[PDB]
C-alpha cells in the first residue's frame, strides 16, 4: 500500500496524498471569507491567539503579495509562508518580464500549476494549504480566485474557506439569491467590510471583538490590511444599527 | 534534496498490465462526459460545465480550449492535469513546428506531440501518468476536418464521432444511430446537444454547457485586415445565447 | 499504516508524523528560554554538568548571528549549529546586497523557509531542534521561536526543552505583572530565576547557567554574553528565590 | 528515502530471467496479430486492428503498419505510444546514415540499432522496458528482401515468415505448413490473409479490421515500391482471395 | 547628459536635461532621464542608455521584491543594489547614476555611483558630460537646508549653464521633487531658462 | 530604410518604404518591412533584415502564448520589455532597430527600440538610414491632436522624404493604422510613385536561339506501382 | 606535405605522392609514404599541416576498419568519401580544424568501376577523372587535359603520370624527392617499386 | 579569404505563365584554379527545387541537411513539402547559425501542387527571405544577373520562351565573371513535368 | 526497529538509530585516554593487535605541530576526519597565518559529522575522537562523537571499559590539573588512568601509545622502547 504514501494513482483513480493535504488545510481551525463590492474586494479571517506569551501582532494568515494582490491562506503557517514567498517572487518576476502588474487570476493559475506538479511528481509533496487571492484587477475589476492542493482554481463572486465553510457558503448563497447580482452594491469599502463581518457573525453564530478578526481590503492600485482600531470602528458601526 | 526518484513508477505486472495507466483510465471514467462529432463542413466538441459551487463563476473555468487558431481541445478526468497539458500543447505547437515551418501544425501532428508528452509520463522517472483523456478537433488545408482521442497511455485514434468519461458507453451508442457521412455542421451541433442531454442531471442551458466548433474561417475574429491570405480562425466557442437558440429547435 | 516511516508523507489525518517525532527530540533536550524586554531581548539556557571533568564556562551553547542576533536551541545540538550556520549565510547575503543588517522578522522567515524545506522531501530529515532567537533592529526588539515544522511566531516570552511547562508558567506571570514592560537588567535576573526553577525537571545532575542579551541602552543593540559580576549577581538573585 | 518505492526494473530472477521483459512479452501476447511473409519477388505485411468501432475513421487511421523510410517498413504489436517513440528514433537513424554515407541504410543495421536501444532499458536506468514487438520488412542491395523481429529484451532474429502478437503459436504452425521457398508475392498475400482468418478471435475477417502492406520490386524496373493498402483495396483483395 | 540631485530642508530634488545623442544627431530631444525605482526613490541616468535602462529595470524589480518581504527600503539600500550591479559588471557597463530618495527617518539623501561602481553619499551631486562646466558654479552657490523654491532655482540655473556649454545636453529641464507631501514633477522650457 | 511612427487622436500609425539593399545593389524592390507581433501590435524594422524578422517572430510567438496563458489581449509594453531584454542580452550583436506601435486595453502606444536595448517614448519617431530626412518632415508638420487622416498623410510624407532623398530607401510606401476599438488596417503599397516606364524594345528571343547539348525528363514523381 | 596526384583510367585508379618531408631548413626524410589503406580496395593519400595529416588519416583508417568488422562488408568508395567529407566539414568549424587535403582512390567491386574523389580541408568533394591538391594541379592539368582518355590502360596512365612528374621536377622550385606510386584495381592495392 | 567567393558560381530563378525556371553554372574552383565542370548547384526535394551558391562545402552540407529534413517531413506529414513551407524551413535553418553562418546564397523555386501558383524566393546567408514576383539571383555574378534579368524579363512568358530568357540571362552574366561558367543547366518546371537542359557555352 | 533502515528517519520517541548504532562501534573499540594540565595535554592509547604475528593498530594521528587526536572505532573514518582537520589547520595557516584554535577545530568536526545524519544515501561516521592541542589560550582537550556532539574537557576516556579510567580522572581532577611544567608526571597520571580499564592484559612495549603537546612541545607520538620508561 505505497500508493497512499506518494502521489500515484490508487485502483479507484484517486490520489490519497492530495486528499490528505486537504485535511491538513483545516489544522489551524480558522475560517475565512471573501466578497466583492463595486470598487473593492474584501477578505476577512478569524484570528486566534491562544498563548499569552505570543506577540499577537506577528500572528497572521493574510499576506500582501504585491501592491495590488492580497492572499489569505487556510492551512499550517510553514506551508502558508512557503506559498507566500513564492507568489511574491512570481509576481515580481512577471512585472519585470512583461512590463505590467501580474493579474490576480494569472497568479492563481501559476500557483495552481505549481500545485499540479506536486500531485504528479513523486519527490515533491503537496502543500497543505488553500490560497485565496484578491485584487481589483484593471481589466476584470474586483476579483476572487482560490487555489487548492489538487491544483484546481476558479473565480468566485464570493467564497469561504475553513472547518465551517459550508455554513458561510450557504449564508452567502442565500443573500445573492435575493439581490440577483454578482456583488455587494455598496460605494465604500468600509460598508463592504461591515457586510462581510455581519454575515460571518450570522453564519457562525459567534460575536467578535477587535482582536478576534483579521481583515484585508483590495482597492484600485493597492491592497492593505486593517489595524485592530480600524476593525473596532467597523464593529461599533455594526452594533449601532 | 535532489529528485532521487529516477526510476519508473509505472511497471508491468505479472499479467502484463501497466497498473498506473489502468488506474489513470479509471480516473477518466469518473470524469464528466465530453464528446465530439465530425460533419462534412466542420467538427463540434462539447461538455458539461459541472460547477463545484454556485458562488463559483464557471465562465472563468474553461473546459474547451483553443490550442491553435484551427485546433481545439476538450477533456474528461482530472482538470488540473488538463490545464498543464493545454499549456504544454500550445507551446509545443510553436517550438516544434511554427518556429520552424512558419505555419501552425496539422491536427494529427499536434495530437502526436501531446501523445508523446503523455507517453513519457508513463515511462520517465518519478512521475505518474496524466489522469485525462483528450478529444482534439481541428482543420488543416491538406487533411481537412478531423477528430482525435488521446488516452493516458499516449495512444491516439481518429474518430467520426465519440464520447469519453462518465456516460460514454451510452453516448457512443446514441451517436452510432445518428451519425452519417452527409451531416452538415448544424446537424452535428443538434446531435451533440441531444447526446449531451442524456448524461446531464440538473440544469441544461447555455450557462451549464460548453460547446465549440471547428468550421468556416472567421475574418471578424482575426483582429486585422489587409492580408488576403489570412482569413481568420476556424475555431469558435459558441456563446451562452447561441446555445440557447438551438435548444428551442431541440 | 507506514505513514510515519517517511518524511513529507501526509497521514490520513493530514499530519506529518516525522515532524512530530522531531518534536520529541526537542522535548528531550535541556531547557532554554527567551525574554523580550523594553529595548531588547535576553536569552538563557540550562547546561547539564554530566561530569566534574567538564571545563566550566567553556562549552558555550548560545550563538551569535551577524552582530545583533542571538540564537539558542533545545534538542539535537548539531542540528542547531547547522541551522545557525545557514542563518549566518542568510544574514551575510542580505547585508551584502542591501547594506543594512538583516531585520529580525526578515531573518525569522529565512530560518523558517529553510526548516520548512526539510519537511517537503523524504530525502531529508526534519530539524530536531526548536530555536529561540531575536535581537534589535531599526523597528526595535523582536523575539521569535521556531519549531521543527518551520512554524514560528513572535513572542513576549518563549521557552522550550524538558522544563518548558514550568518556564512558560513563570513567563506568563511576568507578562501579567508587568504590562508597562521589563527592563533589560530585570530580564537578566528573571531569566536566571526561570532556568533555576525549570531545573526541577532535570534535578538529578547539577547544571551551569548561561545568559546573553541584546539591548539598545545596555549593549548598543549588539549581542553580548553576560559575564563576571553581572552573571554572579543574577545567580545570587536566582538562588535567593528558590530558597 | 526513495529506495522504498523502487520496483527495480532491471534485475534477474533466481532462474536468470528479466522480470519486466517477461511481463512485457505477456502484454504483447494480447495485442492484435501481425504477420510478415518473405517471397522471392517481395514481402507481405498483414496485421489485425483490435476490436474496432463503426465510428472509427479507418482511412486516416494507423495503429499497426508504419513507414521507416522508402525501403523499410514495420508492423507493430504492443503499446502503440511506446512504438511511436521508437519509430521516430529509427526514422532519424536512417536519415543520419543517409547523410553520413550517402547510401540508404542496410536493413539489419537499422534493426540492430533499435534492438540495442531496447536492450539498454533492460540493463540500466531503472526505467520500464518498451512493451513493443516489431516485424521489420525491408530491402537493400546486399541481402535483398529481409524479414526481422525484435522484442522488449532487445534480441532480434531473421525470418522467412513470422508472426507477433496474439495466437503466434497457432499462426506459426499454419505458416510452417504452407510456406515454400519458391513462393511469390501474390501467393504470400493469400497465405497471410488465410492465416489471420483462422487465428483471429473475431467472428469474421473484414476489411475494416485489417491493415495491409506489400514491398515489391513490382516497381517499374530495378527499384522498390512500398504500398500501404487503402480500405477499399483491402476489401478487393479479400474478395479476390475468396475470404469474403 | 546633464544631471544632478540636491538635498534641501524638506527633502530632495532631482534634475536633468532631455537630450539623447547618437554622435552629433539628437536621437531624442524630449527624453525622460529621471527614473522611478520606488515610490520615493528615483535615479538620474548618464552613460549608455541601454545599460542604465537595464540597470534601473533590475533595481526596480529588486526593490519591488524587497518591499513585498521587508517593507519600504531605505535610499541607502537602493544605492547598494545599484552599486552591486555597477561594480560586479564594471567591465561590461558604461553607467553613471545618481540615486536620490526621501525617508521620514532619514529625510532627503543623495548617493552618486560613478563608472567604477563606487558609492559616495553627498549633500548634492552632479554628473553627465555637462556637469564638468558647472563644478565651479555649484560649489560656490550650494547651501545646506535651502527652501524648495531656492533649490528649484539652484538646479534650474545650474543645468541652464551646463546646457549652454555642453552640446550633448539640451532640450527641456525636467525635475522631480521628493518630500513628505509626495512626488511632484516639474518641467522648464528653453524660452524660460535660456534668458536666465 | 526609412520607417516612421505617428500618434494621433484615437490611435497610432506606422509606415515604411519598400527597398532592401545589399551594399549599393537593390535586392528587393517591394520589400515588406511592417511586421506583425500580434493582431493590433505591429512594428517596423531597420538594420539587419534577418534580425528584425527573427526577433519580431520570436517575441510575437511568445506574446501569443502569453496571451493564451493570461486570457488577455497582448500589451505593447510586454512586447517592448521582451524585445529590449532579448536585445540587451546579445549586447547589440542582433542588429535590430525597431519602431513598435499598437493598441491594447490600456490605450495606444508608440515606442522605438535600439539594437543595444535602449527604448524611447514619443508622439513621433523615425528610424533607419532615411530617419534624418523623415524626422525633418515630422519636425516641420507635427502638431498635437492630429486626426487619423492627418497622421496617415504626415507619416507617408515622412517616408516619401526618405524615398526621394535617401539612397538607402526607395520604391513604395507601406502603412498600418491601429485605432482604438477597431481592427488594425494594414495598407500594403499605400503609395506607388515609382513604377518603371515601358522599355524602348522587347527582348523576347526567337525560339532555338540558345545552344543545347542534352535534354532529359526529370523524375519528380515518387516510385511507381506495378 | 607537398605534391599528391591522382588519375582514374579504364580499370584502375593511380595515386602518386611525394617522398620528401621538410622541417623548415632541412629535409629530414626522402622516403615518406603519404598514404593509408582504408579498405582492401580503397586508398587515401593526404597532404597538409604537419601532424594533423597522419592523425587524420589514421583516424579515418580506424573508423573504416571498424565498419568492415562490424558489418563484415567493405563500404563503397562513394560511401567512404562521403564519410571523410563529413568529418572534414565538421572539422572546419571546430576549435582547431584539421588542415588536411586528401585524394581517395577506390575500385567499386559492385559496379566494377574505378573511382577518384578529391576532398580539401573545408570538406569540398568532387569526383574526377584526374585530380590534385596544392600547386600540383597548376603544373599538371594542362598535360592531363590534353592526353587523358577514359579508355586508357594502366600502363598508359603511368606514362602520362611520368610526364606530369617530369614537368613538376622541371618547373617547381622545391625538391620533393620523387614520388611513390600506387595502383588500385579489382585485385586490390599494390605499389610500383620502380618509378 | 572571403568564403563566399572562393569556389565561385551562380544561380538564377524566374517565373512565367503557369511555370517556373531555375538555372545554374557548373564551375567549382579553388580561386583562380578551375577544379570541376560538373558541380551542379540545383537540387530537388519532391517538386520543390533549391539552388545554392557560395562556399561549396556548405552547399553540399545544406543539400544533405535539407534532404534529411524534407525526408522526415514527408514521413510525418504524409505529403511532399510545398515551396512556401520549404522557404520558411530554409530561413529557420540558416538563422539558427546566426553567429556562425553557412556562407551560402540559396534560391527556392517550385509550383504549389494545390493552388498551381508559381513560386520563387531568395535568401541571404543568415536567413532573410526575398520573395520576388519576377526573378531571384545569387552568386559571384549577381550584379551581372540583376542587369540581365532587369532588361530581359517580362511577365507571363510561356515555358519555351521563358527558357530562352533565363538561359541568355545566365550565359551572358557568367561570361562577365571569372569564377562562373564551365557549363550550365536550366530547369523548366510545370505542374507535372520538369525538363532539364544542359547549355553549350565557352569553356574559359 | 522499523525506523533504523537509514539515517533520515526519526523513531516515534525522537531517536536516530543509525547514529546510535554508529555510537556502538566506538564502544567495541580499544580504550584511549585524554587529560591535560595548564601547560601540557596528553593522549594515552591502548593499541589492539589481530593476533601474535600481527602489528598493533595505530591509534594516534598528528593533525598539525600544535594539534592531534586519538581514535576509537572505524579507523578509516578517523583517517577521513583527521585528513579534514589537517586541511582546515592548513587553510588557517596559509590564508590567515594563524594556528587553528582547538575550539574552532571541534566546531568544524561537529558540522561535518552532522551533514551525514540528515541526508539520504549517506551514513554516520563510526568513530570517536579525542583531540588535544595547545593554542593561544593554552592547553585543550576535546571529545568528538559521530552524532556531532563535541565537548571540551579536563580529561576523558572512550572505547571499551573506558568508564574505569573516566572515574579515576574524576577523582584525580584536582591533582593532575596542577601538574604544570612536568611532562613526565602528567603522562604517569595518564598511564595510571588507562590502567583502570585493563583486564587480563597489561601495558607492554608494543601495546602502549602516548602523545603529548604543550607550551614548548610540538605534538609528538611515542611508541616502542620510547614508552618503556612509563611501563
Ligand atoms: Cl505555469
Ligand atoms: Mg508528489
Ligand atoms: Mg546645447
Ligand atoms: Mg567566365
Ligand atoms: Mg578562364
Amino acid at each position: 500500500g505505497y500508493d497512499r504514501h506518494i502521489t500515484i494513482f490508487s485502483p479507484e483513480g484517486r490520489l490519497y496524498q492530495v486528499e490528505y493535504a486537504f485535511k491538513a488545510t483545516n489544522q489551524t481551525n480558522i475560517n475565512s471569507l471573501a466578497v466583492r463590492g463595486k470598487d473593492c474586494t474584501v477578505v476577512i479571517s478569524q484570528k486566534k491567539v491562544p498563548d499569552k506569551l505570543l506577540d499577537p501582532t506577528t500572528v497572521s494568515y493574510i499576506f500582501c503579495i504585491s501592491r495590488t494582490i492580497g492572499m489569505v491562506v487556510n492551512g499550517p503557517i510553514p506551508d502558508a509562508r512557503n506559498a507566500a514567498l513564492r507568489a511574491k517572487a512570481e509576481a515580481a518576476e512577471f512585472r519585470y518580464k512583461y512590463g505590467y502588474d501580474m493579474p490576480c487570476d494569472v497568479l492563481a493559475k501559476r500557483m495552481a500549476n505549481l500545485s499540479q506538479i506536486y500531485t504528479q511528481r513523486a519527490y515533491m509533496r503537496p502543500l497543505g494549504v488553500i490560497l485565496t487571492f484578491v485584487s481589483v484587477d484593471e481589466e476584470l475589476g474586483p476579483s476572487i480566485y482560490k487555489t487548492d492542493p489538487a491544483g484546481y482554481y476558479v473565480g468566485y463572486k464570493a467564497t469561504a474557506t475553513g472547518p465551517k465553510q459550508q455554513e458561510i457558503t450557504t449564508n452567502l448563497e442565500n443573500h445573492f439569491k435575493k439581490s440577483k447580482i454578482d456583488h455587494i452594491n455598496e460605494e465604500s469599502w468600509e460598508k463592504v467590510v461591515e457586510f462581510a463581518i455581519t454575515h460571518m457573525i450570522d453564519a457562525l453564530g459567534t460575536e467578535f471583538s477587535k482582536n478576534d478578526l483579521e481583515v484585508g481590503v483590495a482597492t484600485k492600485d493597492k491592497f492593505f490590511t486593517l489595524s485592530a482600531e480600524n476593525i473596532e470602528e467597523r464593529l461599533v458601526a455594526i452594533a449601532e444599527q | 534534496m535532489t529528485d532521487r526518484y529516477s526510476f519508473s513508477l509505472t511497471t508491468f505486472s505479472p499479467s502484463g498490465k501497466l497498473g498506473q495507466i489502468d488506474y489513470a483510465l479509471t480516473a477518466v471514467k469518473q470524469g464528466v462526459t465530453s464528446l465530439g462529432i465530425k460533419a462534412t463542413n466542420g467538427v463540434v466538441i462539447a461538455t458539461e460545465k459541472k460547477s463545484s459551487s454556485p458562488l463559483a463563476m464557471s465562465e472563468t473555468l474553461s473546459k474547451v480550449s483553443l490550442l491553435t487558431p484551427d485546433i481545439g481541445a476538450v477533456y474528461s478526468g482530472m482538470g488540473p492535469d488538463y490545464r498543464v497539458l493545454v499549456d504544454k500543447s500550445r507551446k509545443v505547437a510553436h517550438t516544434s513546428y511554427k518556429r520552424i515551418y512558419g505555419e501552425y501544425p496539422p491536427t494529427k501532428l499536434l495530437v502526436s506531440e501531446v501523445a508523446k508528452i503523455m507517453q513519457e509520463a508513463t515511462q520517465s522517472g518519478g512521475v505518474r501518468p496524466f489522469g485525462v483523456s483528450l478529444l482534439i478537433a481541428g482543420h488543416d488545408e491538406f487533411n481537412g476536418f478531423s477528430l482525435y482521442q488521446v488516452d493516458p497511455s499516449g495512444s491516439y485514434f481518429p474518430w467520426k464521432a465519440t464520447a469519453i468519461g462518465k456516460g460514454s458507453v451510452a453516448a457512443k451508442t446514441f451517436l452510432e444511430k445518428r451519425w452519417n457521412d452527409e451531416l452538415e455542421l448544424e446537424d452535428a451541433i443538434h446531435i451533440a446537444l441531444l447526446t449531451l442531454k442524456e448524461s446531464v442531471e440538473g440544469e441544461f442551458n447555455g450557462d451549464t454547457i460548453e460547446l465549440a466548433i471547428i468550421g468556416d474561417e472567421n475574418p471578424d475574429l482575426l483582429g486585422y485586415t489587409g492580408i488576403p491570405t489570412d482569413k481568420g480562425p476556424r475555431f469558435r466557442k459558441l456563446t451562452s445565447q447561441e446555445i440557447n437558440d438551438r435548444l428551442e429547435a431541440l | 499504516t507506514g505513514y510515519d516511516l517517511s518524511n513529507s508523507v501526509f497521514s490520513p489525518d493530514g499530519r506529518n508524523f516525522q515532524v512530530e517525532y522531531a518534536v520529541k527530540a526537542v522535548e528531550n533536550g535541556t531547557t532554554s528560554i527567551g525574554i523580550k524586554c523594553n529595548d531588547g531581548v535576553v536569552f538563557a539556557v540550562e547546561k547539564l554538568i554530566t561530569s566534574k571533568l567538564l571545563v566550566p564556562q567553556k562549552n558555550v551553547k548560545i550563538q551569535v548571528v551577524d552582530r545583533h542576533i542571538g540564537c539558542v536551541y533545545s534538542g539535537l545540538i548539531p542540528d542547531g549549529r547547522h541551522l545557525v550556520n545557514r542563518g549566518r549565510e542568510e544574514a551575510a547575503s542580505f547585508k551584502k546586497l542591501y547594506k543594512t543588517p538583516i531585520p529580525i522578522p526578515a531573518f525569522a522567515d529565512r530560518l523558517g523557509q529553510y526548516v520548512q524545506a526539510h519537511t517537503l522531501y523524504n530525502s531529508v530529515r526534519p530539524f530536531g531542534v526548536s530555536t529561540i532567537f531575536g535581537g534589535v533592529d531599526k523597528n526595535g526588539a523582536h523575539l521569535y521561536m521556531l519549531e521543527p515544522s518551520g512554524s514560528y511566531w513572535g513572542y513576549k516570552g518563549a521557552a522550550t526543552g524538558k522544563g518548558r511547562q514550568s518556564a512558560k508558567a513563570e513567563l506568563e506571570k511576568l507578562v501579567d505583572h508587568h504590562p508597562e514592560g521589563l527592563s533589560a537588567r530585570e530580564a537578566v535576573k528573571q531569566a536566571a530565576k526561570i532556568i533555576y526553577l525549570a531545573h526541577e525537571d532535570n534535578k538529578e545532575k547539577d547544571f551551569e547557567l548561561e545568559i546573553s542579551w541584546c539591548s539598545l541602552s545596555e549593549t548598543n543593540g549588539l549581542h553580548k554574553f553576560v559575564k563576571g559580576d553581572l552573571l554572579q549577581e543574577a545567580i545570587d538573585f536566582a538562588q535567593k528565590e528558590i530558597n | 528515502g526513495s529506495r522504498r518505492y523502487d520496483s527495480r526494473t532491471t534485475i534477474f530472477s533466481p532462474e536468470g530471467r528479466l522480470y519486466q521483459v517477461e511481463y512485457a512479452l505477456e502484454s504483447i501476447s494480447h495485442a492484435g496479430t501481425a504477420i510478415g511473409i518473405m517471397a522471392s519477388d517481395g514481402i507481405v505485411l498483414a496485421a489485425e486492428r483490435k476490436v474496432t468501432s463503426t465510428l472509427l475513421e479507418q482511412d486516416t487511421s494507423t495503429e499497426k503498419l508504419y513507414k521507416l523510410n522508402d525501403k523499410i517498413a514495420v508492423a507493430v504489436a504492443g503499446l502503440t505510444a511506446d512504438a511511436e517513440i521508437l519509430i521516430n528514433t529509427a526514422r532519424i537513424h536512417a536519415q543520419n546514415y543517409l547523410k553520413t554515407y550517402n547510401e540508404d541504410i542496410p536493413v539489419e543495421i537499422l534493426v540492430r540499432r533499435l534492438s540495442d536501444i531496447k536492450q539498454g532499458y533492460t540493463q540500466h536506468g531503472g526505467l520500464r522496458p518498451f512493451g513493443v514487438s516489431f516485424i521489420y520488412a525491408g530491402y537493400d542491395d546486399r541481402y535483398g528482401y529481409q524479414l526481422y523481429t525484435s522484442n522488449p529484451s532487445g534480441n532480434y532474429t531473421g525470418w522467412k515468415a513470422i508472426s507477433v502478437g496474439a495466437n503466434t503459436s497457432a499462426a506459426q504452425t499454419l505458416l510452417q505448413m504452407d510456406y515454400k521457398d519458391d513462393m511469390k508475392v501474390d501467393d504470400a498475400i493469400e497465405l497471410a490473409l488465410k492465416t489471420l482468418s483462422k487465428t483471429t478471435d473475431s467472428s469474421a475477417l473484414t476489411y475494416d479490421r485489417l491493415e495491409f502492406a506489400t514491398i515489391r520490386k513490382g516497381a517499374n524496373d530495378g527499384e522498390v515500391y512500398q504500398k500501404i493498402f487503402k480500405p477499399q483495396e483491402i476489401k478487393d483483395i479479400l474478395v479476390k482471395t475468396g475470404i469474403t | 547628459t546633464s544631471i544632478m540631485a540636491v538635498t534641501f530642508k524638506d527633502g530632495v530634488i532631482l534634475g536633468a536635461d532631455s537630450r539623447t545623442t547618437t554622435g552629433a544627431y539628437i536621437a531624442n530631444r524630449v527624453t525622460d532621464k529621471l527614473t522611478r525605482v520606488h515610490d520615493k526613490i528615483w535615479c538620474c541616468r548618464s552613460g549608455s542608455a541601454a545599460d542604465t535602462q537595464a540597470i534601473a529595470d533590475i533595481v526596480q524589480y529588486h526593490l519591488e521584491l524587497y518591499t513585498s518581504q521587508y517593507g519600504t527600503p531605505s535610499t541607502e539600500t537602493a544605492a547598494s543594489v545599484f552599486k552591486e550591479l555597477c561594480y560586479e559588471n564594471k567591465d561590461n557597463l558604461t553607467a553613471g547614476i545618481i540615486v536620490a530618495g526621501y525617508d521620514d527617518k532619514n529625510k532627503g539623501e543623495v548617493y552618486t555611483i560613478p563608472l567604477g561602481g563606487s558609492v559616495h553619499k553627498l549633500p548634492y551631486a552632479i554628473a553627465g558630460s555637462g556637469s564638468t562646466f558647472i563644478y565651479g558654479y555649484c560649489d560656490k552657490n550650494f547651501r545646506e537646508n535651502m527652501s524648495k523654491e531656492e533649490t528649484v532655482d539652484f538646479i534650474k540655473h545650474s543645468l541652464s549653464q551646463a546646457i549652454k556649454w555642453d552640446g550633448s545636453s539640451g532640450g527641456v529641464i525636467r525635475m522631480v521633487v521628493l518630500t513628505a507631501a509626495g512626488v511632484e514633477r516639474l518641467i522648464f522650457y528653453p524660452d524660460e531658462y535660456e534668458q536666465l | 530604410t526609412t520607417i516612421v511612427g505617428v500618434k494621433f487622436n484615437n490611435g497610432v500609425v506606422i509606415a515604411a518604404d519598400t527597398r532592401s539593399t545589399q551594399g549599393p545593389i537593390v535586392a528587393d524592390k517591394n520589400c515588406a518591412k511592417l511586421h506583425r507581433i500580434s493582431p493590433k501590435i505591429w512594428c517596423a524594422g531597420a538594420g539587419t533584415a534577418a534580425d528584425t524578422e527573427a526577433v519580431t517572430q520570436l517575441i510575437g510567438s511568445n506574446i501569443e502564448l502569453h496571451s493564451l496563458y493570461t486570457s488577455r489581449e497582448p500589451r505593447v509594453v510586454s512586447a517592448l520589455q521582451m524585445l529590449k531584454q532579448h536585445l540587451f542580452k546579445y549586447q547589440g550583436h542582433i542588429g535590430a532597430y525597431l519602431i513598435v506601435a499598437g493598441v491594447d486595453p490600456t490605450g495606444s502606444h508608440l515606442f522605438s527600440i535600439h539594437a543595444h536595448g535602449s527604448t524611447d517614448v514619443g508622439y513621433y519617431l523615425s528610424l533607419g538610414s532615411g530617419s534624418l530626412a523623415a524626422m525633418a518632415v515630422l519636425e516641420s508638420h507635427w502638431k498635437q491632436d492630429l486626426t487619423k487622416e492627418e497622421a496617415i498623410k504626415l507619416a507617408s510624407d515622412a517616408i516619401q522624404a526618405g524615398i526621394w532623398n535617401d539612397l538607402g530607401s526607395g520604391s513604395n510606401v507601406d502603412v498600418c493604422v491601429m485605432e482604438i476599438g477597431k481592427d488594425a488596417e494594414y495598407l500594403r503599397n499605400y503609395l506607388t510613385p515609382n513604377v518603371r516606364e515601358e522599355k524602348q524594345k522587347s527582348y523576347k528571343f526567337p525560339r532555338g536561339t540558345t545552344a543545347v547539348l542534352k535534354e532529359s525528363i526529370v523524375n519528380i514523381c515518387d516510385i511507381q506501382e506495378e | 606535405m607537398d605534391i599528391i596526384l591522382g588519375i582514374r583510367v579504364q580499370d584502375s585508379v593511380i595515386l602518386a605522392s611525394s617522398k620528401a618531408v621538410t622541417r623548415g631548413i632541412s629535409v629530414l626524410k626522402d622516403s615518406d609514404d603519404k598514404t593509408r589503406q582504408l579498405s582492401p580496395h580503397t586508398l587515401m593519400s593526404f597532404a597538409g599541416e604537419a601532424g594533423d595529416t597522419v592523425q587524420f588519416a589514421e583516424y579515418i583508417q580506424a573508423n573504416i576498419q571498424l565498419y568492415s568488422i562490424r558489418e563484415d562488408y567493405e563500404l563503397s568508395p562513394q560511401a567512404v568519401s562521403s564519410f571523410v567529407r563529413q568529418e572534414l566539414a565538421k572539422s572546419i568549424r571546430s576549435r582547431r580544424p584539421y588542415q588536411v587535403n586528401v585524394l581517395i582512390g577506390g575500385y567499386d567491386k559492385k559496379k566494377n568501376k574505378p573511382e577518384l574523389y578529391q576532398i580539401d580541408y573545408l570538406g569540398t568533394k568532387v569526383e574526377l577523372p584526374y585530380g590534385a591538391h596544392g600547386y600540383s594541379g597548376f603544373y599538371t592539368f594542362s598535360l592531363l587535359d590534353h592526353h587523358y582518355r577514359p579508355d586508357m590502360t594502366t600502363e598508359e596512365g603511368l606514362d602520362l603520370l611520368k610526364l606530369c612528374v617530369q614537368e613538376l621536377e622541371k618547373r617547381m622550385p622545391m625538391d620533393f624527392k620523387g614520388v611513390i606510386v600506387k595502383i588500385v584495381d579489382k585485385d586490390g592495392i599494390r605499389q610500383v617499386d620502380d618509378f | 579569404s572571403d568564403p563566399s567567393s572562393i569556389n565561385g558560381g551562380i544561380v538564377v530563378a524566374m517565373t512565367g505563365k503557369d511555370c517556373v525556371a531555375i538555372a545554374c553554372d557548373l564551375r567549382l574552383g579553388s580561386q583562380s584554379l578551375g577544379v570541376s565542370n560538373k558541380f551542379e548547384k540545383i537540387f530537388h526535394y519532391g517538386h520543390v527545387f533549391l539552388g545554392i551558391t557560395g562556399l561549396a562545402t556548405d552547399v553540399t552540407t545544406l543539400n544533405e541537411m535539407f534532404r534529411y529534413k524534407t525526408n522526415l517531413y514527408k514521413l510525418k506529414e504524409e505529403r511532399a513539402i510545398e515551396p512556401e513551407t520549404f522557404t520558411q524551413l530554409v530561413s529557420s535553418s540558416l538563422y539558427e547559425r546566426r553567429f556562425g553562418p553557412y556562407f551560402v546564397g540559396p534560391v527556392v523555386a517550385g509550383i504549389n501542387s494545390k493552388s498551381g501558383k508559381p513560386f520563387i524566393a531568395g535568401f541571404d546567408l543568415i536567413g532573410c527571405i526575398d520573395e520576388a514576383k519576377d526573378f531571384i539571383v545569387s552568386g559571384t555574378a549577381s550584379d551581372q544577373l540583376f542587369g540581365m534579368c532587369e532588361s530581359l524579363y517580362e511577365p507571363n512568358l510561356e515555358p519555351e520562351d521563358l527558357f530562352e530568357t533565363i538561359s541568355q540571362a545566365l550565359l551572358n552574366a557568367a561570361d562577365r565573371d571569372a569564377l562562373s561558367g564551365w557549363g550550365a543547366v536550366v530547369y523548366i518546371i510545370k505542374k507535372d513535368e520538369v525538363v532539364k537542359r544542359y547549355l553549350k557555352m565557352r569553356q574559359d | 526497529n522499523n525506523y533504523d533502515g537509514d539515517t533520515v528517519t526519526f523513531s516515534p520517541t525522537g531517536r536516530l538509530f543509525q547514529v546510535e548504532y554508529a555510537l556502538e562501534a566506538i564502544k567495541q573499540g580499544s580504550v584511549t585516554v585524554g587529560l591535560r594540565s595548564n601547560t601540557h595535554a596528553v593522549l594515552v592509547a591502548l593499541k589492539r593487535n589481530a593476533d601474535e604475528l600481527s602489528s598493533y593498530q595505530k591509534k594516534i594521528i598528528k593533525c598539525d605541530e600544535h594539534m592531534g587526536l586519538s581514535l576509537a572505532g572505524l579507523a578509516p573514518d578517523a583517517r577521513v576526519l583527521s585528513n579534514y582537520l589537517r586541511q582546515q589547520c592548513n587553510y588557517s595557516s596559509l590564508v590567515f597565518n594563524r594556528k587553528l584554535a582547538v575550539e574552532r577545530a571541534g566546531h568544524l568536526l561537529c558540522d561535518k559529522a552532522q551533514k551525514n545524519t540528515q541526508s539520504y544515501g549517506g551514513r554516520p561516521y563510526g568513530v570517536g575522537l579525542l583531540i588535544i592541542g595547545y593554542d593561544k589560550s593554552g592547553a585543550h582537550l576535546l571529545e568528538f562523537q559521530p552524532s556531532g556532539n563535541v565537548t571540551e574537557l579536563y580529561g576523558t576516556a572512550i572505547g571499551a571499559r573506558s568508564q574505569g579510567a573516566k572515574t579515576y580522572l574524576e577523582r584525580t581532577l584536582d591533582t593532575f590539573i596542577k601538574i604544570d611544567g612536568n611532562p613526565d608526571e602528567l603522562i604517569k597520571a595518564g598511564v595510571e588512568a588507562i590502567s583502570q580499564s585493563l583486564r587480563d592484559e597489561s601495558l607492554t612495549v608494543d601495546n602502549l601509545s602516548i602523545a603529548i603537546v604543550g607550551k614548548d612541545t610540538p605534538f609528538t607520538i611515542y611508541d616502542g622502547e620510547a614508552v618503556a620508561k612509563y611501563i
